[PDB]
RNA sequence: CGUCGUCAGCUCGUGCCGUGAGGUGUUGGGUUAAGUCCCGCAACGAGCGCAACCCCCGCCGUUAGUUGCCAGCGGUUCGGCCGGGCACUCUAACGGGACUGCCCGCGAAAGCGGGAGGAAGGAGGGGACGACGUCUGGUCAGCAUGGCCCUUACGGCCUGGGCGACACACGUGCUACAAUGCCCACUACAAAGCGAUGCCACCCGGCAACGGGGAGCUAAUCGCAAAAAGGUGGGCCCAGUUCGGAUUGGGGUCUGCAACCCGACCCCAUGAAGCCGGAAUCGCUAGUAAUCGCGGAUCAGCCAUGCCGCGGUGAAUACG
RNA sequence: AAAAAUGUUCUAA
């Protein structure tokens, strides 16, 4: 879910990074 | 919050008021326009008059409100609801 | 259209069976452009029908489609100030398209979990004249038989 | 970690302290409004709940 | 209101830029503001001369203002002393090496910006507005142009109900891109208010 | 002996390119013909009206065309002559080893 | 010893090289079926030499950059057909009528202001 | 409250934060482009005038 | 500037008719996307419009070959990396190309139907372009400007506050309600743009935002960069759930003089409504819709899910 | 061969 910052999908939607979208 | 690499924030001028009052055997009414200042452990026991934009609201500071800014205790919006 | 007709879009025959009917069908399975997903669904269903009741699935698929083609359907007309149910036959184009539409549509009604099972099981039922897309086609043909009184309002 | 019942104690007592001291979030938790800078002209429906629909202003005839 | 500016519509087909030069991102604006500051100065100073088109070229520390004027003699002054009073005050604003050139304009009535100022000045001297338009369009056709249209908007003759007036002779294809159309606007300012004067001279397709 | 030219007008950029590679083609040796690097386009999309009329814009763009010219052998008979060349206004030249 | 066709479709460029061989295909050094794996529109990119019985007659060394995987596919379809006439022009009939020699210029229509895509429009609500 | 605001915008501020751009030509504080020192309106006027070197109406 | 409306229209000069308004022309037959052409005709011409010229996209050429490209021989730390080369792709300027020019058919003609060649055919697709006027439309708050009005104040500076309020109501949207789905891991294929107190390679710290080091790049060279749907492999098994991510507690990160009112982000926890939506209502005719991601302007930061662009995948249907 | 009533005052620029 794009609204779910806690997943790879939410971080892709906000274009930010973290443990849930590691670069 | 304020990045703790930098300190905790007092406008420096309001701080001067606090400790000038400490060394003198406080208290005194402290008017201020620094809602953006943190509450700092040297303030407990003082009553700081905070400007909500209209009036200078007084605020007696206790140990259990030190983590916060002074504008959290002088609200800026009068409301009362709808009727 | 107002000026001239719509020229029917010819599709590329699908690369497995070489069938334009398969292509139009896969396009009816497709959502949001995910064609390959819809290609896998139709093809993984094609396997299952070659399993359950071992038959050439393209022949089963064309029995489902054939048994869903509605030969008649009501349509609304006008004369004076009415909006009837006028029984009018279906053009062979609209015949095929309603089938493909109701095929996928009634297949997605079915309760099994994954799609190709839903697609395969409806095409198995519809090739034998059972299941959703049939009960819809038959039902449409039923309503037209009913309003055969307003058939004289056919253009 | 502290859990089920106990965790909810430290959540409740924190909100409690926010309302107790008169913190703006305590005023927010009192009147049951947002506390994190969201707008309330529209929405906030999670925090406020089912719409208590009221009459509106009338147009002239 | 729905008509594209005929020069902006043509820039690169019929019309060359008033200011032509290159400058990277870091000082395009600086060169643009200095030009705007220059053109205003001259469009204030050379207004009495019949200034029609200020060309501004730029290379490196020296700006080449080629000014186009109906009456060049009133610009140069006495053998180049007014031209020198400005070649300096330009440089006082330029800081650079201000190359000020004057250009003879063939037929002023073939210069839309000029005619627009004349009709603007005439209805500032309280002339017949309608007549001032037919007068203008006529001088242009006489002067050989393939078509002319002159428009006046505002409180024509001080009438409370503002109004547009115009006249046009020959062809004025605004949709045609190969059609050289000198556009020029001048703003008339009177006791009763402000008025707009649009001149469209069809010079002839290329 | 590299030279790169830039400008908004591409017509002048090209004539200011060929005027260079035709020059060093007088005192040889060879030159590497004017390669056109990709244009760097800067757009501007603004509301056509001064007020409120959001769904109507007007597109502009700033075209910064790019050309590179290389003269393979130095030969100071052009490393003197090129300085005596006539490049138009809206052309910016960069020359590198 | 080599036959070439250029295939363009939808920002996707293709340089296909028809060379005689057992039939194997390569794309960007990767093998074909390793590159379009599980992309059922695969075999459409080779359909040219299905109307000219040369399936196993040529190996192919293909290059594609830009566009997308299916966009490259129709570019490979176009170049393979393009190279076959470049092999022999008698092949043109049985290739041109079957739409192989033509390049579909269907490209994405540019977004236009006041709209959400090329033509999709903001929702109308009278009042 | 325009001229004092076209003036104060120039004057260097007490803090770099208060630095806001403002059109050079008309003094508009919104839709000001860094590239020109102009606003989106003035951008259109100077452009159409040809006084904007190298910019033409784009179409594609 | 919007609008009607890219709708096919609006008119003028002279002549003719009419006491006059005004009429004719501009109507009529056919035709076209078009007042587009044709034929007719007290009309004969003309102008604003329409089309065309212009920009992007599709085919070929020419000129070009680095930072772009590598077909073939040479090496090769096996990376177009070096020799070398510009063939190709490309980049970007100048050309060519389609004109109903050809055939068959119809027709008085204009055209229309179909066929050929051709990458493209009937205006090839998309843009730019908006007639006379209309709405006393919109904007004195972008600017300009007449008049009315204020002058230790309706001017000016500052600090704080407000523009973010919230019993409610509408518009436009984003995210969902799940299995054609969700999740982790590996693995592919874009275009267009931006980038010198700028973009940040790579390195260590950190679960992570980010921090500290630290190259390259005034950029077809270094970077933003990961494109994502997708593919492959595995997990979930129909549950208010491994759907959904609102709300809230706590813990931090950064920009900034300063995030209480009122920033974005990151981590732990929390895990709402929502099981596909009443009356009603919107968009879209093809690389369109639908879906997927990417960039830019503004910008310290950012409340952008907005706007303007970009490519990826890619349908349905039009009887009437 | 027709489902459905109405539009405050002055001004029409
Ligand atoms: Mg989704
Ligand atoms: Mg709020
Ligand atoms: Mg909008
Ligand atoms: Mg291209
Ligand atoms: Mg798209
Ligand atoms: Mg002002
Ligand atoms: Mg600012
Ligand atoms: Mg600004
Ligand atoms: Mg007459
Ligand atoms: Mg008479
Ligand atoms: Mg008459
Ligand atoms: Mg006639
Ligand atoms: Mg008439
Ligand atoms: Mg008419
Ligand atoms: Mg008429
Ligand atoms: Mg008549
Ligand atoms: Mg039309
Ligand atoms: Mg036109
Ligand atoms: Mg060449
Ligand atoms: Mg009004
Ligand atoms: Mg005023
Ligand atoms: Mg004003
Ligand atoms: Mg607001
Ligand atoms: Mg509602
Ligand atoms: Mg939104
Ligand atoms: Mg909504
Ligand atoms: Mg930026
Ligand atoms: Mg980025
Ligand atoms: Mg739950
Ligand atoms: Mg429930
Ligand atoms: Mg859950
Ligand atoms: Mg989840
Ligand atoms: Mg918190
Ligand atoms: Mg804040
Ligand atoms: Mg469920
Ligand atoms: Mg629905
Ligand atoms: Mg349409
Ligand atoms: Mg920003
Ligand atoms: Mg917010
Ligand atoms: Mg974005
Ligand atoms: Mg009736
Ligand atoms: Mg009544
Ligand atoms: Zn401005």
């Amino acid at each position: 879910g794009k609204g779910d910052r806690r997943t790879r999908r939410g971080k892709i939607w906000r274009g930010t990074y973290g443990k849930y979208r590691p670069r | 919050p304020r990045s703790l690499k930098k300190g905790v924030f007092v406008d420096d001028h309001l701080l001067e008021k606090v400790l000038e009052l400490n060394a003198k055997g406080e208290k005194r009414l402290i008017k201020t326009w620094s809602r953006r200042s943190t509450i700092v452990p040297e303030m407990v026991g003082h009553t700081i008059a905070v400007y909500n934009g209209k009036q200078h609201v007084p605020v007696y500071i206790t140990e259990n409100m030190v983590g916060h800014k002074l504008g959290e205790f002088a609200p800026t919006r009068t409301y009362r609801g709808h009727g | 259209a107002r000026r001239r007709r719509a020229e029917v879009r010819q599709l590329q025959p699908d690369l497995v069976y070489g069938d334009v009917l398969v292509t139009a069908f896969i396009n009816k399975i497709m959502r949001d452009g995910k064609k390959n997903l819809a290609a896998r669904i139709f093809y993984d269903a094609c396997k299952i029908i070659q399993e359950k009741t071992g038959q050439e699935p393209l022949k089963v698929f064309k029995q489902a489609v054939e048994n869903v083609k509605p030969r008649m359907e009501v349509r609304s007309r006008r004369v004076g100030g009415a909006n009837y149910q006028v029984p009018m036959e279906v053009s062979p184009r609209r015949q095929q398209s309603l089938a493909l539409r109701w095929l996928v549509q009634a297949a997605n009604q079915r309760p099994e979990r994954r799609a190709a099972v839903r697609i395969a099981h409806e095409l198995m039922d519809a090739a034998e004249g059972k299941g959703g897309a049939v009960k819809k086609k038959e039902d449409v043909e039923r309503m037209a038989e009913a309003n055969r009184a307003y058939a004289h309002y056919r253009w | 970690w502290k859990l089920e019942g106990e965790l909810r104690a430290e959540v409740a007592a924190n909100i409690k302290r926010l309302m107790d001291i008169g913190c703006y979030r305590g005023l927010r938790h009192r009147r049951g409004l947002p506390v994190r800078g969201q707008r309330t002209r529209t929405n906030a429906r999670t925090r406020k709940g089912p719409r208590k629909t009221v009459a509106g202003k009338k147009k002239a005839p | 209101g729905n008509k594209i500016h005929p020069i902006g519509f043509r820039l690169g087909i019929t019309r060359d830029w008033e200011s032509r030069w290159y400058a990277g991102k870091k000082q395009y604006r600086h060169l643009l503001l200095e030009d705007q500051r220059i053109r205003g100065l001259l469009e204030k100073e050379l207004y009495s001369a019949g200034l029609a088109r200020v060309d501004i070229e730029r290379a490196a520390d020296n700006v080449a203002v080629t000014v186009h004027v109906a009456k060049p003699g009133v610009v140069i002054g006495r053998g180049g002393e007014r031209i020198r009073v400005l070649r300096e005050e330009l440089a006082k604003l330029t800081g650079k090496n201000v190359a000020l050139n004057v250009q003879e304009v063939q037929n002023p009535n073939l210069s839309a910006p000029l005619v627009a100022q004349r009709v603007a000045e005439q209805i500032e001297r309280r002339f017949a507005v309608r007549r001032a338009i037919k007068q203008a369009v006529q001088r242009v056709m006489e002067s050989g142009a393939k078509g002319a249209k002159v428009i006046v908007s505002g409180r024509i003759g001080g009438a409370e109900q503002a109004r547009t007036e115009w006249a046009a002779q020959g062809r004025v294809p605004l949709h045609t891109l190969r059609a050289n159309i000198d556009y020029g606007f001048a703003l008339a300012r009177t006791t009763y208010g402000v008025l707009g004067v649009k001149a469209y001279i069809f010079l002839g397709e290329v | 002996i590299r030279i790169k030219l830039r400008g908004f007008d591409h017509k002048t950029l090209d004539a200011s390119a060929q005027k260079i590679v035709e020059a060093a083609r007088r005192s040889g040796a060879q030159v590497s013909g004017p390669i056109p690097l990709p244009t760097r386009v800067r757009r501007f999309t603004v509301i056509r009206g001064p007020f409120k009329h959001k769904d109507s814009r007007e597109h502009f763009e700033l075209r910064t065309h790019n050309r590179l010219v290389d003269i393979i052998n130095p030969n100071r008979k052009t490393i003197e002559q090129l300085m005596t060349l006539d490049l138009p206004t809206g052309v910016e030249i960069e020359i590198k080893t | 010893e080599q036959y070439y066709g250029t295939g363009r479709r939808k920002e996707a460029v293709a340089r296909v090289f028809l060379r005689p061989g057992n039939g194997k295909v390569t794309v960007n050094g990767q093998d074909f079926n390793e590159y379009f794996q599980g992309l059922v529109r695969a075999v459409a990119a080779l359909e040219p030499l299905r109307a000219v019985d040369a399936l196993g007659h040529f190996d192919a060394y293909i290059t594609v950059r830009g566009g997308g995987k299916s966009g490259q596919i129709d570019a490979i379809k176009l170049g393979i057909a393009r190279a076959l006439v470049q092999y022999n022009p008698d092949y043109r009939a049985k290739l041109k009528p079957l739409g192989f020699l033509t390049r579909d210029a269907r490209v994405v229509e540019r977004k236009k202001y006041g709209k959400h895509k090329a033509r999709r429009a903001p929702q109308y609500s009278k009042r | 409250a325009r001229k004092a605001l076209i003036e104060k915008a120039k004057r260097t501020p007490k803090f770099k934060v208060r630095a806001y751009t403002r059109c050079v030509r008309c003094g508009r504080a919104r839709s000001v482009y860094r590239f020109f020192g102009l606003c989106r309106i003035c951008l259109r006027e100077l452009a159409h005038k040809g006084q904007l070197p190298g910019v033409r109406k784009a179409s594609w």
